[PDB]
């Protein structure tokens, strides 16, 4: 009953939404990561090697 | 079946000539029994400084109430008795006089036309006489709310320059205007370079090009040194006017961004973004089913009583939005959905919307041309903007080449994150605050 | 030639996300940049540290 929004506008809606929520993600990862000072994520940025090793 | 593809190639071009005079003499034959004829001139306020504000509207009052070789009320039994039909029109860049007449007295006509656009009297007592019929029209005009706010929106907008004049001029003006203020007005301006005969019905091209040249010949045999007839571009200002009155029964309020000109292809794609927000009038049959969400909600919820948009257009500037009339607890909610519809079709358009928008444009553009008059208009005032006519075809192309994209792209450059400029007259206490305008005009989900 | 702001405003301003993403890569790097150049200016202050005094024992 979801096929409501099943169709050639809703596909067009999808598009034109997808750079928006991608650079949405690309916000709350940088945001999650820079957070919590993900060890893992930020030890391969070039600088902020503010953990020597 | 011929397809409307088809018929497009169908319609006759439209034939341009120029006299040695820089007069440029066009016409669209039809075959009619009946015709346009007229001179499309580039005068009007925005040509006019503060001093002469108001000279064009006085001449085109003076205009038809005589001439040298017929003086006082004998043009108007010469239109009269043929039965045609004598008028007159002046915009901010625009300023005309056209006949309709019986296709075979084209002749008269023409002639008619260059006695006016010539040898206009300019009697000393009806000057006077005009001094009192124009006031009496301003008093009439502060009677239309609309047109006030549209002359409201132009003053706020192009605040310091000429294009926040009104047309008709301040009322200090119209009372110290003197007959040589408007004859070196006229010197100025009415000058064969830009001017256009044009003419559309059952003629013929050099019909009126011989007219042209018996009676118009002699305007630029003079063509002057060091003048200074040039435009210089206008300033648009995000601003806001408020003109608070709350003895009006209805709030009449303008939004407009800044608008591109005439020339820009980029007036394509906006009009077919205003014409999928459309318009709307309590007198619609059909309200809550409209295609347009800004007119089905408005109809819905009594949001409004009307509502258009609008894309004015004037030398490399514009005002481009639209204007609403609605009781004063529907400011807030008009406005709000107003400015969700530039949002969403910034950054959201789909394509079927888009192909109504096209469609509308396409019959819009075709049923405004018929008849003689609005196409006589089109060709005089095309030569004056385009410099050329821009066939129905051309226009197809250009339309057709609009989808969603294009929507999206052309409406973001001229709405996304833009300063508006306000007007807003009558029961206002609603009217959003102006940075509260400001920020509807971004989306912070974009 | 349009100027830096001007750019600044096109590239990254326009947009929530591009905005939103900016001030995020923003404050990672301003965070970073302030805490060290700060810190170096609270001990070019100070020096008697643990830092300096420790620099007598590596031994035991």
């Amino acid at each position: 009953m979801l096929t409501r929004f099943l169709g050639p506008r809703y596909r067009q809606l999808a598009r034109n939404w997808v750079p928006t929520a991608q650079l949405w993600g690309a916000v709350g990862a940088v945001g999650l990561v820079w957070a919590t000072d993900w060890r893992l994520i930020l030890d391969w940025v070039p600088y902020i090697n503010g953990k020597f090793k | 079946t011929a397809t409307y593809a088809q018929a497009l190639q169908s319609v006759p071009e439209t034939q341009v000539s120029q006299l040695d005079n820089g007069l440029r003499v066009a016409s669209e034959q039809s075959s009619q029994p009946t015709c346009t004829v007229g001179v499309w001139i580039d005068a009007g306020s925005r040509y006019e400084s503060e001093k002469n504000n108001g000279a064009g509207y006085f001449v085109e009052h003076l205009a038809f109430k005589g001439t040298k070789n017929r003086p006082g009320n004998a043009l108007e039994k010469e239109v009269e008795s043929m039965g045609a039909h004598l008028n007159a029109y002046s915009t901010r860049e625009h300023t005309a006089y056209y006949i309709k007449a019986l296709s075979k007295d084209l002749p008269k006509a023409v002639e008619l036309l260059a006695d006016i656009v010539q040898n206009c009297s300019l009697e000393d007592s009806q000057i006077e006489k005009e001094r009192d019929v124009i006031l009496q029209e301003l008093q009439e005009n502060d009677t239309s709310m609309r047109d006030v706010v549209f002359n409201y929106l132009h003053a706020t907008a192009f605040q310091g320059t000429p294009l926040a004049q009104s047309v008709e001029g301040p009322s200090e003006n119209v009372r110290k205007l003197s007959r040589a203020d408007l004859t070196e007005y006229l010197s100025r301006h009415y000058k064969a370079p830009r001017m256009v005969l044009a003419a559309a019905g059952g003629l013929e091209h050099r019909q009126l090009l011989d007219l042209a040249q018996k009676h118009f010949s002699g305007l630029s045999g003079t063509y002057d040194e060091d003048a200074v007839p040039t435009l210089s571009p206008c300033r648009f200002t995000g601003s806001q006017i408020c003109h608070r009155e709350d003895g009006l029964p209805l709030a009449h309020v303008a939004i407009a961004v800044e608008g591109p000109g005439w020339a820009h292809p980029d007036n394509v794609a906006l009009q077919v973004a205003n014409a999928i927000i459309g318009h709307y009038d309590c007198t619609y049959g059909g309200g809550a089913h409209l295609s347009s969400p800004l007119a089905s909600i408005a109809a819905t919820n009594k949001l409004c009583q009307s509502f258009q948009t609008f894309n004015i257009c004037y030398a490399d500037t514009g005002l481009l939005g639209a204007h609403f009339v609605c009781d004063h607890m529907s400011i807030d909610d008009m406005m709000f959905v107003l400015q969700g519809q530039w949002m969403r079709l910034c950054t959201s358009a789909t394509e079927s919307e888009v192909l109504r928008g096209k469609n509308l444009l396409r019959n819009a553009l075709v049923s405004h041309l018929d008849g003689t008059t609005p196409v006589c208009e089109d060709i005089g005032r095309s030569l004056l903007t385009y410099g050329r006519r821009i066939p129905l075809a051309e226009w197809e192309s250009r339309i057709a080449e609009v989808d969603a994209r294009v929507v999206r792209e052309v409406c973001s450059k001229y709405f996304y994150d833009q300063c508006p400029a306000v007007a807003g007259f009558g029961p206002i206490e609603q009217l959003p605050d102006y940075n509260r305008i400001r920020s509807g005009m971004f989306w912070l989900r974009f | 030639a349009p100027t830096l702001t001007a750019r600044l405003y096109s590239l990254l301003f326009r947009r929530t996300s591009t905005f939103a993403l900016t001030i995020v890569v923003g404050a990672l790097f301003f965070e970073r940049a302030f805490d060290q150049g700060a810190d170096a200016i609270y001990e070019h202050i100070n020096e008697g540290k643990l830092w300096k005094h420790i620099k007598h024992k590596y031994e035991n």
